[PDB]
Parts: C-alpha cells; sequence; structure tokens
C-alpha cells in the first residue's frame, strides 16, 4: 500500500476547571506535530501546507485523541495531563451540554464499537489530510492522500472485521459528529481566550513561529 | 456486490418522492415576488427569501414520504428537519448547479449566477462556499437516486440538537447507508472510493451550515428581517406543515 495502516499504527502508539482542558491541549498540540510527522507522506507536502492542514485540524484532531483514550473512564474524560474531568464540574463551569456530546457521540460509540488504534489513526489522518483547508499550495495533493487513507482503512476493516460489513462506514459517520462537536469546542476555547498558553494562543490566531520551528 | 428487491424499491419510492415533490414546488411558481428587471434590493431579496420557504416546504413533503420518519415522535421530526434544512437546501442547489453557465436554476428557469446571489443580498462569505461545494458535488457526478440516498441519510442524523430518541434514528439511517453503498458499488464497481467520497460530504455540509449561521449573523448587522417559517427553523409553523 502507498498508504499503509502499520505505519498509522507505529504513529497512534509512538505517542503512548476550563483551564486545565487548556492546559492539556497546549502539551497535546507538541505530541500532535511528532504523530503528523510519522503519518505517511505528511512531510514530503510543502511545508506552508503541512502548517496550513494542522491549523486546520488540530482541534478535531486532539478530540478525537482524548475521546478514544476516555473509553474506560465513565461518565468522564481521561486528559493527557492524566487529570479527570468529571460530568459535575463540567456543568458547574457552562460547559456541560458540549460535554455530555462528546460523550454521547464520540466516547460511547467508540466504546460499544470497540473502535482500535489502527481504526483511529485513519480517522485522524482523514481529519489531518483535509483538501478544503484554506490556502493550501494543491489541493489536489492532499485530496488524494486523504483517498489512499479511505482505502487502507477499507481493506484494513473487510480483512479484520469480516463479520461486520457495515463497519467502515459506521467509521466514517462519526466524522460528522466530530466536526460539529469540534466547532462547539472552538467556539469554547475562543471565549477562554477572550477572558482570563503560548502555543494553543498561536493556533487561535491568523507568526506561527513554534508550529514553524517544531517541524524540522 | 447486490441489490435486494427491498432496497430497489426503497430507493424508487424516495425517487418518485422528489420527483412528486418538485411539482408541487413548481405550481408555486407565479407566487413569488418576480425577479426585477433602493427598492429592486429589497424584491430581489424577497424573492430569494421565498425560493427558501418553498423549499423548506418541499423539504417537509419529502421527509414526509422517506419511510420510518413518520414512525418518530413529532418533536424529532422537527428537530431533525430544523437541523438538517440548511444541509439538505444546499444539496438541492447544487444538483440545480450548470457548470457550463456557471450558474444555479431555482423551479424551471430561475436562473442566477454568483452576482445574483450577490444583488439578492447574501454575503460573498456564504455565496463562494455554496459555489465551491456546488463544484465539488458535479465533480462526484451524482445520479438523482444518489441524491436522494443522501438527502435521506442526512435526516436521519442522531447527534442534533434535541433528539429524545436517537437509537430509534440510527437505525433508520443504517438501510439507508446500506443500501447507498451497494448502490453506488453496482453504478460504478471499478471506482471504490464514491462511497466514502460522498459520505464525507456528510461532514462538509456541518461546515456549510455553520457559514450559514454567518451569513444570518450578516443578516442582524443589516437589518434585514427574515419570514417567520425561516426564522422559526433557524432561530409553530413546521409543526403545521408536518400536520398536514
Ligand atoms: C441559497 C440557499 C442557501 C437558500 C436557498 N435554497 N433555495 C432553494 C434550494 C433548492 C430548491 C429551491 S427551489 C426554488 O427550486 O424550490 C430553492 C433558494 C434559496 C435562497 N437561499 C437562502 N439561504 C439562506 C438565507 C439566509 O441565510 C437566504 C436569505 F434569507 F438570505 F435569502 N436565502
Amino acid at each position: 500500500e502507498e498508504m499503509p495502516v502499520d505505519r498509522i499504527l507505529e504513529a497512534e502508539l509512538a505517542v503512548e476547571p476550563v483551564t486545565n482542558i487548556c492546559q492539556a491541549a497546549d502539551k497535546q498540540l507538541f505530541t500532535l506535530v511528532e504523530w503528523a510527522k510519522r503519518i505517511p507522506h505528511f512531510s514530503s507536502l510543502p511545508l506552508d501546507d503541512q502548517v496550513i492542514l494542522l491549523r486546520a485540524g488540530w482541534n478535531e484532531l486532539l478530540i478525537a485523541s482524548f475521546s478514544h483514550r476516555s473509553i474506560d473512564v465513565r461518565d468522564g474524560i481521561l486528559l493527557a495531563t492524566g487529570l479527570h474531568v468529571h460530568r459535575n464540574s463540567a456543568h458547574s463551569a457552562g460547559v456541560g451540554a458540549i460535554f455530555d456530546r462528546v460523550l454521547t457521540e464520540l466516547v460511547s460509540k467508540m466504546r460499544d464499537m470497540r473502535m482500535d488504534k489502527t481504526e483511529l489513526g485513519c480517522l485522524r489522518a482523514i481529519i489531518l489530510f483535509n483538501p478544503d483547508a484554506k490556502g493550501l499550495s494543491n489541493p489536489s495533493e492532499v485530496e488524494v492522500l486523504r483517498e489512499k487513507v479511505y482505502a487502507s482503512l477499507e481493506t484494513y476493516c473487510k480483512q479484520k472485521y469480516p463479520e461486520q460489513q457495515g463497519r467502515f462506514a459506521k467509521l466514517l459517520l462519526r466524522l460528522p459528529a466530530l466536526r460539529s462537536i469540534g466547532l462547539k469546542c472552538l467556539e469554547h476555547l475562543f471565549f477562554f481566550k477572550l477572558i482570563g498558553d503560548t502555543f494553543l494562543m498561536e493556533m487561535l490566531e491568523a507568526s506561527h513561529k513554534i508550529l514553524h520551528r517544531l517541524l524540522q | 456486490v447486490q441489490l435486494t428487491a427491498a432496497q430497489e424499491l426503497m430507493i424508487q419510492q424516495l425517487v418518485a418522492a422528489q420527483l412528486q415533490c418538485n411539482k408541487r414546488s413548481f405550481s408555486d411558481q407565479p407566487k413569488v415576488t418576480p425577479w426585477p428587471l433602493g427598492s429592486a434590493s429589497q424584491q430581489r431579496f424577497a424573492h430569494f427569501t421565498e425560493l427558501a420557504i418553498i423549499s423548506v416546504q418541499e423539504i417537509v413533503d419529502f421527509a414526509k414520504q422517506v419511510p420510518g420518519f413518520l414512525q418518530l415522535g413529532r418533536e424529532d421530526q422537527i428537530a431533525l428537519l430544523k437541523a438538517s434544512t440548511i444541509e439538505i437546501m444546499l444539496l438541492e442547489t447544487a444538483r440545480r448547479y450548470n457548470h457550463e453557465t456557471e450558474c444555479i436554476t431555482f423551479l424551471k428557469d430561475f436562473t442566477y449566477s454568483k452576482d445574483d446571489f450577490h444583488r439578492a443580498g447574501l454575503q460573498v462569505e456564504f455565496i463562494n462556499p455554496i459555489f465551491e461545494f456546488s463544484r465539488a458535488m458535479r465533480r462526484l457526478g451524482l445520479d438523482d437516486a444518489e441524491y436522494a440516498l443522501l438527502i435521506a441519510i442526512n435526516i436521519f442524523s442522531a447527534d442534533r440538537p434535541n433528539v429524545q430518541e436517537p437509537g430509534r434514528v440510527e437505525a433508520l439511517q443504517q438501510p439507508y447507508v446500506e443500501a447507498l453503498l451497494s448502490y453506488t458499488r453496482i453504478k460504478r464497481p471499478q471506482d471504490q472510493l464514491r462511497f466514502p467520497r460522498m459520505l464525507m460530504k456528510l461532514v462538509s455540509l456541518r461546515t456549510l451550515s455553520s457559514v450559514h449561521s454567518e451569513q444570518v449573523f450578516a443578516l442582524r448587522l443589516q437589518d434585514k428581517k427574515l419570514p417567520p417559517l425561516l426564522s422559526e427553523i433557524w432561530d409553530k409553523i413546521l409543526h403545521r406543515l408536518l400536520q398536514d
């Protein structure tokens, strides 16, 4: 394969109250750049395009990662800082609606499907290779990589879970839900910026010192 | 590999239901404020607004004929239509895009370019994505069955705000996804990416739904007011329309 799932799995494994989420996000951003470098063909792309994809996708990329990490947790999510966030606190802080959607639409569904790490990595690779991210020098190039991920992931699903014919689709149908949830989380992050971290802040603006350095 | 008779018959029903709903909308053509040949602006805005309304009515009649939809409770039916209407409006809009003229055709012969959309009061930040999405859908080369299926799937999205019985909605959605898999794998066996490419348009549509909110924001800024039906749907006329 041109986009082997093996290398995508390696990339996931190779990376192991209101403001606690923001702290965890700042750290995970560093890990994310390393994850993306491990994704087949990502570093072959022009540098400015690598930057564009990571600015466009980091949010959904991280939400998918902490959602899958939280499969064992019950009524909460496990941040990479080791901190656990419970339903009660989320509602206290006025962030309870979006939190319940994350559990209902992401965590729970990933649990009931027993979504595995390869499946996850492929979904995140798809999110990453977004040909609609603004200002790409070559959208086609990125579309083709996304489409290679479609092919590898369907193939993997047929081989490993042959009993489950609709499994490929079930995976892909988490992405709309993830996109809308992404939009709502970004909202909240924008509010925290307007009210009371360096890399995170660099990501929320339109100049990308830290991102440029980290991918060299 | 295969299309069940049941699958074939369901797809036929959806395609038939769209055509039937198109005819109804076309009856309403002489009803629309005519396109002017500062109140020409106000007239174009009124004109566009009226087409949006007819589209919403068309979408409602269509949903009522989607097998399963009527078996849900009335508050879920409403919640699914509230959320999906703009998205389905966009799909139906793309479907009427002609790449040779770069125009969109509403009803029978209401042909509009980008500039026309601007003259009707929409902002560039909204118009551009609409035309980019229409181009993207044209590249896909979808047929009427595919469009109808993708609309059905879109309605039965369990994650919309205020869905009280999501398990029921996901179960309704599943056969429609399964039928679209079978249908596209038979239509173009040599192109295995057609199915996920379609499904991923559902993701695009969540973004476009969000660009639309930004358009509504701009309208308030300009003090343009929307008719009841559209204000309701985008923040009990919907209720009435379902009750008929
Ligand atoms: C362009 C669209 C987003 C939407 C729309 N959809 N159809 C339509 C779609 C399919 C078929 C048919 S038809 C005539 O064949 O039945 C008509 C016609 C229209 C005009 N329009 C629109 N959308 C959002 C807003 C406010 O944000 C406004 C307003 F209010 F600014 F004007 N107008």
